[PDB]
RNA sequence: GGGUAGCCACGCCACACGGGGUAAGAGCUGAACGCAUCUAAGCUCGAAACCCACUUGGAAAAGAGACACCGCCGAGGUCCC
RNA sequence: CAUAUCGACCGAGUGGCUUGCUACCUCGAUGUCGGUUCCCUCCAUCCUGCCCGUGCAGAAGCGGGCAAGGGUGAGGUUGUU
RNA sequence: GGAUUAAGUGUAAUCCUCUGAAGGUGGUCUCGAGCCCUAGACAGCCGGGAUGUUGGCUUAGAAGCAGCCAUCAUUUAAAGA
């Protein structure tokens, strides 16, 4: 025709949850595992950067400005609680877990901290009973003998200093994919008891799918959804109506053509973003550089859009897609597809633009 | 053209040219070829062109379906050898919708009664066997005329047996 | 039906249809299972064998056995060589073989004199030899008859070119012995 | 799993013959499974085979949308919806005898157990002079994915 | 071949804009630009480095009426960079050009683009100034 | 007359290859038919097309899934602000 | 030099886009032409991929095969198609 | 009981309705006709394809092989102007 838009997500209702689930993980050898294959923390705006070109055939070899892009404020995130999985046929299942004797002092909203007494509403991941050992026998028992399956951990992203953000911490399990299965079990509790940043699993360089729902109104006319054809001038002054949807026996149409409904809302992935940087907020220089606990590298005077300042650890993830957007939650991965090589541990990053957004 | 509606006989007589004028003249060159007045019976080698079908060859079917023969009979140099005979003429005249007497199919017009179609073209008919158009004189070559007819056969709505002599 | 026996110096020895040869050049194995047929056993002697069975069907078939088998017995013992020149119009053409048939490995270079490499693929158990002089001749050899003989073609064949017509260009190498 | 009455092999095997078999006894009463679905051949083929079958080159599969009908991809339901056809599968004993019989993928069956083949409905696959291609289980489902 | 400058599309069709410089140019009016594609509400589309195909709606010469080609030089709208941020700079702007891709008039009026140089050599030559 | 934010495009960023199987075709080994033969069994290659790869949706797939942890007198959840 | 290519006569078909026929359907009414917008499809392929032939040196073509993944517009006169 | 078919031909009495007229197959079976064979065929298969002389004429050429005339002789195991 073309037809309009295009079917792949669909069938486009709202999102559940507004965290990303990422629906595959990369699939390693020589590998740890992470746990945190993803692992991400969110978005505040962002300008552009200068970069020497990496190494291409190309001539190009010198400075060049890419859209030095939406610097997300990720880490340090915590995982607590390694899951197993384990037996079909039917499909996954939870084993038992692990658990972790530190939880964060905010982990109690959408987790711990829930009436002791039942509550109508259903409790979230809480927990004073503990048996760490028993978890562990559980699993690998249940890996001798029966099963078990890819292995992942809960995580939790802290707010520890963002603009506007609470203890609350809305953290969805990344897996681990380390060599066999046994030794990366043995990973996955080790990186247990203790924390993580980005700069684990990450490298500048490497590319790395994104995921997070789109930011967007509801629903909205067929224009501005799939595009389809305004007009003609008839019922011009009315809202853009598509020609009849299907005519014939069945009255309704499954369609797949033009409809009205929400739109906004998301939940794609992108495809191999790279990442360009990786970064801090603490001070670090090669040479001397201002003083007096300067601030991070990247966040424009006056602040970014409504959530200003980042001092912290970042990531720069170049041709900001984002999949989603302000003060929202981006999930990290590891590049599944992948297409060119990986460039390197970091790109020069000759200039970053920092001015007052408006202006 | 093309021709459909033309041979097939769902029809009956004439020609009839007292009550038909304006005929078209055939297009068919003369039915008597090669050297005629010697008696070409006497030859070795024999005949073909046998129909193997119904009917209704129009002119512009035998015209050019014959004198297509002949011209592939030239090999034999010119005039030496073999006559040619043509068997059934074209008697037989058609008529096409011309719109005034009937209706639907052709031979029926508009109306009921009226215009029967006007004359437009003659064709002989033929029967299941009957030898189109024959003669042969000795074995000149394998068969130049055996040849000829492959070429005849192949602009006849009919399909023709060669036949051996 | 058929019986063939031989040869001494080549063992046999077919189990649950998989079939054999020996040496002793190296064995090759070939199913040969086809419809109700007796996938031929080893009877103490030679293998041979037939199914009760209708006629044309399994007949072709048990035929095409037998001649499988008869060319595994000489792919055995005195293997199998196909042999022949590679050459043609200016600039000569660079043949050679390097491990396996991957590209950028199985030989072939300036066609006419093109740049960029075209070649592929190699059998399981092949060998390419490689020319006398700088390059005249090509031997290709192995013990079964069914990778040797799409070696060496399809090493012929990676020569053909629909373009031009053959008559003006007539580059490639054919291996014109059997 | 499920009660196997009896399990049957198909193999080699022509598959309308044994499921024009086990959709009759499957009418009667009797239970169970064809295994082997995989190797299991109908003749003719290699060509008018691949189409009006299921390849994604059948066009069987993408055939429509919201009207359908779909067909299957795998050997258990290609062979399965055989057995649905010679049945009265929309209602009474049909859909019964019908849910009362599965098809199970499988390379030697996958229950121990070797299971009977049926009056003869078997390939007799050698020396083919009768026979002739035919190819059929896995394969079909196998140029259409899994 | 590659800008290695992003640009977004100033001009589309119908567009009126300034040659700088063929003989007797004016003002082209944009017709559609190199081969390209097009959506519903497709608005063609055209920006600098594109070849574009145009009419001289203004003139003197009888160049007025029409045919083309020339290339945008210049274009109001953002660009990109490698280095820093970039610019939009004068007014829009086209040359036109033969299918050599020579320019059909001696001088350019006005500035260049750096990258049309590059896709365009000789258009950038008898730039005057460049960047 | 000027114009912040936001929303936008005329602005900016990102959108492969490769692998597998084929068609037409190019070949190999090879009989029927001692030879010849690209085909009959077998095989090497070979299309923007087919499959995969990649993006999106997707436990209501009735075989209605898996895993870890918390919990059954309180885990969690709804309301509330 | 039939068959690179063009290709009559005659003969056999396929499609259901044009036209005609049916006067078979509707006159207690199936809203016109053209346009527009929006979806799907057909081949019998215009380009692109892979191929064969050539009256194929090359370049540019011409003709044929597989193939429907993607692509295949903007204006001036005229209500016009 | 027997035979044919490899195209899913076909599994379609009749017909608006079931098309198909004047693409291919050394897959296999059956039937017929011509010629050649134990004075040994085909392969039938394998190998070879004499001197005057390019016969005379004609022709731009005409050398066994456009055409006309002639069709001898030699050396032979044999070999036509």
């Amino acid at each position: 025709a073309p037809r309009h838009g295009h079917l792949g997500f669909l069938p486009r209702k709202r999102a559940a949850s507004i965290r990303a689930r990422v629906k595959a993980f990369p699939k390693d050898d020589r590998s740890k595992p992470v746990a945190l294959t993803s692992f991400l923390g969110y978005k505040a705006g962002m300008t552009t950067i200068v970069r020497d070109l990496d190494r291409p055939g190309s001539k190009f070899h010198k400075r060049e400005v890419v859209e030095a892009v939406t610097v997300v404020d990720t880490p340090p995130v915590v995982v607590v609680g390694v899951v197993g999985y384990v037996e079909t046929p039917r499909g996954l299942r939870s084993l038992t877990t692990v658990w972790a004797e530190h939880l964060s002092d905010e982990v109690k909203r959408r987790f711990y901290k829930n009436w002791y007494k039942s509550k109508k509403k259903a409790f979230t991941k809480y927990s004073a009973k503990y048996a760490q050992d028993g978890a562990g026998i559980e699993r690998e028992l249940a890996r001798i003998k029966k099963y078990a399956s890819v292995v992942r951990v809960l995580v939790h992203t802290q707010i520890r200093k963002t603009p506007l953000a609470q203890k609350k911490a809305h953290l969805a399990e990344i897996q681990l994919n380390g060599g066999s299965i046994s030794e990366k079990v043995d990973w996955a509790r080790e990186h247990f008891e203790k924390t993580v940043a980005v700069d684990s699993v990450f490298e500048q360089n490497e590319m790395i799918d994104a995921i997070a729902v789109t930011k967007g109104h509801g629903f909205e006319g067929v224009t501005h959804r799939w595009g389809t054809k305004k007009l003609p001038r008839k019922t011009h002054r009315g809202l853009r109506k598509v020609a009849c949807i299907g005519a014939w026996h069945p009255a309704h149409v499954m369609w797949s053509v033009a409809r009205a409904g929400q739109r906004g809302y998301h939940s794609r992935t992108s495809i191999n973003h790279k990442i360009y940087r990786v970064g801090k907020g603490d001070d670090e220089a090669n040479g001397a550089t201002s003083f007096d606990r300067t601030k991070k590298t990247i966040t424009p005077m006056g602040g970014f859009v409504h959530y200003g300042e980042i001092k912290n650890d970042f990531i720069m993830v170049k041709g900001c897609i984002p999949g989603n957007r302000k003060r929202i939650v981006t999930l990290r991965k590891s590049l599944y597809t992948n297409t060119s090589r990986k460039a390197l541990e970091e790109v020069s990053l000759k200039w970053i633009d920092t001015a007052s957004k408006f202006g | 053209r093309p021709a459909r509606c033309y041979r097939y006989q769902k029809n009956k007589p004439y020609p009839k040219s007292r009550y038909n004028r304006a005929v078209p003249d055939s297009k068919i060159r003369i039915y008597d070829l090669g050297k005629k007045k010697a008696t070409v019976d006497e030859f070795p080698l024999c005949v073909h062109l046998v129909s193997n079908e119904l009917e209704q060859l129009s002119s512009e079917a035998l015209e050019a379906a014959r004198i297509c023969a002949n011209k592939y009979m030239t090999t034999v140099s010119g005039r030496d050898a073999f006559h040619l005979r043509v068997r059934v003429h074209p008697f037989h005249v058609l008529r096409i919708n011309k719109m005034l007497s009937c209706a639907g199919a052709d031979r029926l017009q508009q109306g009921m009664r009226g215009a029967w179609g006007k004359p437009h073209g003659l064709a002989a008919r033929v029967d299941i066997g009957q030898i189109i158009f024959s003669v042969r004189t000795k074995d000149s070559n394998k068969d130049v005329v055996v040849e000829g007819l492959r070429r005849a056969r192949y602009k006849f709505p009919g399909q023709q047996k060669i036949i051996l002599s | 039906e058929q019986q063939i026996e031989v040869p001494e110096g080549v063992t046999v020895s077919i189990k649950s249809r998989i079939v054999k040869v020996v040496g002793p050049r190296g064995t090759l194995t070939k199913n040969l299972k086809h419809i109700d047929v007796t996938f031929t056993k080893v009877n103490n002697q030679l293998i041979k064998v037939a199914v009760h069975n209708g006629g044309r069907k399994h007949v072709a078939a048990l035929r095409t056995v037998k001649s499988l088998v008869d060319n595994m017995i000489t792919g055995v013992t005195k293997g199998y060589k196909y042999k022949m020149r590679y050459v043609y119009a200016h600039f000569p053409i660079n043949v050679n073989i390097v491990e396996k048939d991957g590209a950028k490995f199985i030989e072939v270079r300036n066609f006419l004199g093109d740049k960029k490499i075209r070649n592929v693929p190699v059998r399981d158990g092949v060998t390419i030899e490689f020319s006398t002089n700088v390059k005249d001749e090509i031997v290709l050899s192995g013990n079964s008859v069914e990778d040797v003989s799409q070696n060496a073609a399809d090493l012929q064949q990676i020569c053909r070119v629909r373009n031009k017509d053959i008559r003006k260009f007539l580059d490639g190498i054919y291996v014109s012995h059997k | 799993s499920v009660e196997p009455v009896v399990v049957i092999d198909g193999k080699g095997h022509l598959v309308g013959r044994l499921a024009s078999v086990v959709a009759k006894q499957l009418l009667n009463g009797q239970k169970i499974v064809v295994v082997r679905a995989e190797e299991l051949n109908i003749s003719g083929e290699f060509f008018r085979n691949k189409l009006k079958y299921h390849d994604f080159l059948r066009k069987a599969t993408a055939f429509n949308k919201t009207r359908g009908p779909f067909h299957f991809r795998a050997p258990s339901r290609i062979f399965y919806k055989a057995l649905r056809g010679m049945v009265s599968h929309k209602t009474a004993r049909g859909k019964a005898a019908l849910e009362r019989l599965k098809v199970f993928e499988g390379i030697p069956p996958p229950y121990d157990k070797k299971k009977r083949v049926v009056v003869p409905q078997a390939l007799r696959v050698l020396r083919l002079k009768p026979g002739r291609k035919y190819t059929t289980l896995g394969k079909l489902s196998t140029s259409v994915g899994w | 071949q590659g800008t290695k400058f992003r640009i977004s599309l100033g001009l589309p069709v119908g567009a009126i804009m300034n040659c700088a410089d063929n003989s007797g140019a004016r003002n082209l009016y944009i017709i559609a630009v190199k081969g390209s594609g097009s959506r519903l509400n497709r608005l063609p589309a055209a920006s600098l480095g594109d070849m574009v195909m145009a009419t001289v709606k203004k003139g003197k010469p009888e160049l007025r009426k029409k045919v083309m080609p020339a290339i945008v030089v210049r274009q109001a709208k953002s660009w990109r960079r490698r280095d820093g941020v970039f610019l939009y700079f004068e007014d829009n702007a086209g040359v036109i050009a033969n299918p050599k891709g020579e320019m059909k008039g001696s001088a350019i009026t006005g500035p260049v683009g750096k990258e049309c140089a590059d896709l365009w050599p000789r258009v950038a030559s008898n730039s005057g100034v460049v960047v």
